[PDB]
């Protein structure tokens, strides 16, 4: 009869409810971090620390849960499987230090999307000490890819680097403010970049990734309530 | 006394019942 | 009469206190003993001030008595009684300018009262309407709007049946007394609900911004279960010390039973508020934003926050002696209180992006279904 | 040195179809329609609300007896709700968080998801014992899945992101058939009424029709300006609507080999994420990224009406079988159903 | 490098070869189908709401 | 059908000006922007230049900045890129790549390696 079948319905209503009840009380509990970048950046490396298409990386920090996917194993177009991570608390992005124009057009790409305006995006400027080594051998030269290093002048507002030379500094500064200028040249206010000077066996990552969460997390809380 | 700012309300309504509708004094004469 | 019997005990009370302080302490007014306030003796002094007794409901503390002496004979004489007789003309405290000031005053308040309320079921029914907007500061936010509407209804059918009737009082139903002990804990709801939210803003900017959940139940049992215990408390000590007509006095000061606690926790907001404005300007500055630009959204973050938090109660917290500045504290606080309705509905619903977007797209739905 | 005459061969043979379907072109559709009365105004209200996912929701399928349907969602769950009543019959979580499309068997025995992790799940729901589990993991693509859809059974049909389309079998675990020929990233595809062909739109704004028998790409149509994010077949299953990212919808014909119809209003740009044909194949609701789905008079092209009630994108929509309802899904994890 | 042209234009004279019917013989079949089945259909004539399961 | 089709290109001496005109046809021209791709030989594609729509944003890569100026004719269906003082190093296979969506300026892919919008692609080389 109907009235049988009404309520085994109601009742395994309320257990699948119930269920997803649960499920919920974990779900807002993990926070989704998308891991992109170039290839050859060193993010393999950080990835191995812990084919398919996703590649998951449970890790946490502070009795928080953090899942972070690798999307190793896709094609290199992704106008289409970005769309996906808009509801990501932050996108790490790692660039290796012409390799540099097509991470620079990449993040371009990321930042204006429209579906992406919402999420913020964690930079990684990978590989420090190559860069290093290429600016003091002099083989290369970065002037000539990039006719702006002449008249560049070394930002005096923050230089924390004891141990560096200047000519390091001021390459290491100039491309995080050549990706500045492109994160800032057209935001509201509504997303933010984080740029990090990150080796490859830095160990720090994972709490420069918690703490720029948490700033992420933060800056949405107050504007929620429209104090920003 | 309460002064409190909290208690501002309940000081304007004592006045009121207390004032308009009277709980005079008389100290004119024969009066302290 | 007990008010009456009260006031004529101070009378003794007081005599014994003038007797006392007489009795240690060792052209020359021989000292005399008046009625309401004794004059102790006084080496030909004129125009001696002191602040009205205040023993009665018709004086005021902010009158003050004076007399002179040896000005003629050793005393001052009536021409009436040909007897001593202090000057008390002024401390009759109800004046036609006096009681103007009270009146509009208090037609202010059922004038900002009704509009909160006006402005506060809207809002309400706003965020029960739209499921979309709902979410778990929704629920602090719907909790008061509820407790402002429960606050200003009993305000207002206070100052409107119960003050105006002097026959209700002097009767003393025991039913009035409920509408004094529903008020006393419906006003403590309001006050102890600002520390709320004032915990959650702070437990969600400042403090544990990572973990979004967190249960409510413990926000219930202190916005509503909590005031509960002040409240009989504070009944169960004016029944058997102190019992006036329907519990309606401000001179006793058992009332802070009721106001000790509130004032506590609107100091905590005050605190909440100072961690909440360091962190957003530490906010800005990471983002190298400029500093005279800097200024005006932090002291916009600021004033937005004073009718949710109920700052303006520590910010302003005690009355003013002299009369211009009473004058601006009774006309300023006022408005404040009494609109806070008004301006908590108009900050949190009339104008969040959320509610304005939602409200657009679902009127131009409305429209093409029309 | 063939490359020059293999590219003149080309564009002599590109000349000649541009002839052939000219000269098969003697007068357009809207020259053609214009005799029969305008449907009017339409307008349909939210006549069931369900809720209880938590992320954006990707895909959905009717079944085929306008009863039960699926939903996926990036929050790893499969719901089967039940319309009439708006009650979950199953919740089947998900190994993969970031599932793209869901398909539900045509005898609802077994139910298909796909995602960025390039296989395809098959769900045996028929079985009662106290667990529902995955039956068959198919697995051989190398993009990502985009849209899968069932024949029979034991064939299921999904599209992938590296431009290949396959023909499964399951009980097997190996691929039947594969379709190559796409030069970008399939995003949908649907199935003839009788099961015989299937076009996919990819993302070079091309259409394909395929055979399913043999696996040889029949025709193709060309006309749209930017990737083709949706396709359905007409119900006469002689044409399909292609809907794009240049915001315009443009009706093809299987036997013309050129396209009919564009539907396109100056006042909006957004790209449409979702196409569907009604049960007389003469209304084409469509949703849009503006947040909300509008139907279009195919025969005239003329906006009959929108459906404005979601408050975030439409990411799928479908109209059941017998027509009684179209049920449209947005990011805002709501599933609402229009009658 | 040279496989994907010579690919590309045989898959071109397959599709060089197919019929293609006039297009006001298919407007014209069109507009009788969606014509013939237009009282079947629930979204296009509204039904009545005793004869709707959505109630 | 989207059918970029390329001009010029050839045997000049180094230090010379070529002009590469793309015939675009097939979809409305001033909806979309434009980039310039460059495949030098045993390397990778390079983006060359972009020109937003309307011609409002004009802007070139770190080799070739201050050299090359862009055109867009959007009456004319057609898109230059004005070389002069060539080096040896911008020898490389040119092509126009027509961005993937109308109206939008997140313009992703473009230097993908299979790109089906992007055009056909004339052979630039420089030598004596």
């Amino acid at each position: 009869d109907q009235r049988n079948e009404e309520k085994a319905q109601r009742e395994a209503n309320k257990k699948i409810e119930k269920q997803l009840q649960k499920d919920k009380q974990v779900y807002r509990a993990t926070h989704r971090l998308l891991l992109l970048g170039a290839g050859e950046s060193g993010k393999n490396t950080i990835v191995k620390q812990m084919t398919s298409g996703i590649f998951e990386t449970k890790f946490q920090v502070d009795k928080v849960n953090f899942h972070m996917f690798d999307v190793g194993a896709q094609r290199d177009e992704r106008r289409k499987w970005i769309q996906c991570f808009n509801d990501v608390t932050a996108i790490i992005f790692v660039v290796a230090s012409n390799r540099l124009q097509a991470a620079l057009k990449l993040f371009d790409s990321i930042w204006n999307n429209k579906w992406l305006r919402d999420t913020s995006v964690i930079l990684f400027l990978n590989k420090q000490d190559l860069l290093a080594e290429k600016v003091l051998a002099g083989k290369s030269k970065i002037e000539d890819y990039f006719p702006e290093f002449a008249r560049y002048t070394t930002p005096e507002d923050a230089t924390p680097e004891p141990g560096e030379d200047p000519r390091v500094t001021r390459a290491k500064y100039f491309i995080r403010d050549e990706f500045l200028r492109i994160s800032t040249a057209s935001g509201d206010g509504r997303h933010y970049c984080y740029p990090h000077f990150t080796c490859s066996v830095d160990t720090e990552n994972i709490r420069r990734v918690f703490n720029d969460c948490r700033d992420i997390i933060q800056r949405m809380h107050l504007r929620q309530y429209e104090l920003l | 006394k309460c002064n409190t700012a909290t208690c501002a309300t309940q000081r304007l309504a004592e006045f009121l019942r207390h004032s308009s509708n009277n709980f005079p004094t008389n100290v004119g004469s024969n009066t302290p | 009469p007990f008010l009456y019997v009260v006031g004529r005990k101070k009378m003794m009370d007081a005599q014994y206190k003038c007797y006392d302080r007489m009795q240690q302490l060792p052209p020359y007014c021989n000292r005399t003993w008046d009625g309401w306030l004794c004059w102790d003796d006084t080496p030909a002094g004129v125009l001696s001030y002191q602040f009205c007794p205040d023993y009665f409901p018709d004086f005021d503390p902010s009158e003050k008595v004076t007399k002179y002496c040896d000005e003629k004979g050793v005393w001052f004489k009536h021409p009436e009684n040909n007897r001593t007789w202090s000057n008390y003309t002024m401390c009759n405290a109800f004046t036609p300018e006096k009681l103007k000031n009270a009146y509009v005053l208090y037609y202010l308040a059922i004038v900002g009262h009704s509009l909160s309320i006006f402005t506060l079921v809207i809002s309400l029914g706003i965020f029960v309407f739209f499921r979309s907007l709902g979410c778990q500061r929704v629920t602090l936010h719907k909790n008061m709007f509820l407790t402002y509407i429960l606050n200003s209804m009993i305000i207002i059918i206070h100052l409107v049946e119960v003050v105006p009737n002097g026959e209700l009082v002097r009767r003393d139903p025991v039913s009035c007394k409920i509408l004094h002990f529903f008020h006393q804990y419906m006003m403590a709801c309001n006050y102890f609900w600002m520390l709320c939210e004032g915990i959650y803003l702070h437990t969600l900017i400042v403090v544990a911004v990572f973990t979004e959940k967190q249960r409510l139940r413990w926000y219930y049992l202190l916005g509503w279960g909590f005031p509960l215990v002040p409240t009989t408390i504070h009944a169960i000590t004016r029944a058997v010390y102190f019992n006036d007509n329907c519990w309606l006095s401000v001179e006793t000061h058992l009332l802070y039973i009721i106001h000790g606690p509130v004032m506590a926790a609107l100091v905590v907001n005050f605190f909440f508020l100072l961690n909440i404005v360091r962190v957003l300007v530490t906010k800005m500055r990471e983002t190298h934003e400029a500093e005279s630009h800097m200024y005006l959204k932090a002291v916009k973050a600021t004033m937005i926050l004073v009718p949710l938090l109920g700052i303006q109660f520590v910010v302003f917290p005690w009355r003013p002696s002299n009369k211009m500045l009473g004058k601006i504290y009774d006309y300023v606080m006022h408005s404040l209180i009494h609109f806070q309705g008004f301006f908590v509905a108009t900050i949190y619903c009339f104008c969040n992006n959320e509610v304005q977007t939602t409200v657009k797209r679902q009127w131009a739905q409305f429209k093409i279904q029309w | 040195s063939e490359l020059d005459q293999l590219r003149q061969e080309a564009e002599q043979l590109k000349n000649q179809i541009r002839d052939a379907r000219k000269a098969c072109a003697d007068a357009t559709l809207s020259q053609i329609t214009n005799n029969i009365d305008p449907v009017g105004r339409i307008q349909m209200r939210t006549r069931r609300t369900l809720r209880g996912h938590l992320a954006k929701i990707y895909a959905m399928h009717w079944g085929t007896d306008s009863r039960l349907l699926v939903s996926a969602s990036q929050d790893g769950k499969l719901i089967i709700w039940d319309s009439y009543t708006t009650n979950k019959v199953h919740a089947i979580p998900l190994r993969s968080s970031w599932v793209m499309t869901c398909a539900y068997a045509p005898s609802g025995n077994y139910v298909a998801c796909g995602g960025l992790d390039n296989i395809c799940s098959i769900y045996n729901l028929k079985t009662r014992e106290g667990n529902v589990r995955v039956s068959r993991e198919l697995a051989g693509h190398t993009g990502y899945l985009s849209c899968c859809r069932f024949l029979d059974d034991n064939q299921i049909v999904t599209s992938s992101g590296d431009t290949t389309c396959a023909l499964w079998d399951i009980e097997t675990g190996q691929q039947t058939t594969t379709f190559t020929g796409h030069t970008g990233d399939v995003m949908s595809l649907s199935l003839a009424p009788d099961t015989r062909l299937f076009v996919s739109g990819a993302c070079d704004a091309s259409a394909k029709l395929w055979d399913v028998r043999e696996g040889m790409c029949r025709q193709t149509f060309t006309g749209h300006e930017s990737d083709i994010n949706a396709i359905c077949f007409f119900p006469n299953g002689n044409a399909f609507a292609t809907g794009s990212d240049d915001a315009t919808c443009r009706l093809f014909d299987l036997r013309a080999d050129q396209e009919l119809m564009t539907y396109s209003h100056d006042n909006i740009i957004c790209g449409i994420t979702s196409v569907s044909f009604s049960k007389s194949g003469r209304l084409l609701l469509a949703g849009y990224d503006d947040f909300n789905c509008n139907v279009w008079d195919a025969l005239k092209a003329d906006r009959a009406g929108v459906l404005a009630g979601h408050d975030n994108r439409v990411s799928c929509l479908g109209v059941t079988d017998d027509g009684m309802a179209v049920a449209t899904g947005s990011w805002d994890s709501f599933l609402k159903i229009w009658n | 490098s040279i496989a994907q042209a010579r690919k590309l234009v045989e898959q071109l004279k397959m599709e060089a070869n197919i019929d293609r019917i006039k297009v006001s013989k298919a407007a014209a079949d069109l507009m009788a189908y969606c014509e013939a089945h237009a009282k079947e259909d629930p979204l296009l004539t509204p039904v009545p709401a005793s004869e709707n399961p959505f109630r | 059908q989207v059918q970029l089709q390329e001009s010029g290109g050839g045997l000049v001496q180094p230090g010379g000006s070529l002009r590469l005109s793309c015939a675009a046809s097939g979809f409305t021209f001033s909806n979309y922007k434009m980039n310039w791709v460059r495949q030098a030989p045993g390397k990778g594609l390079e983006w060359v230049s972009d020109i937003s729509q309307s011609g409002a944003s004009i802007s070139y890569t770190g080799s070739v900045k201050g050299r090359f100026t862009i055109s867009r004719d959007n009456a004319k269906n057609t898109l230059y890129l004005q070389m002069n003082s060539l080096k040896p190093e911008d020898t490389a296979v040119y092509y126009c790549a027509r961005c993937p969506a109308p109206f939008t300026r997140d313009c992703f892919d473009v230097t993908s390696t299979t790109y089906a919008y992007r055009g056909q692609g004339t052979q630039v080389t420089v030598s004596s």
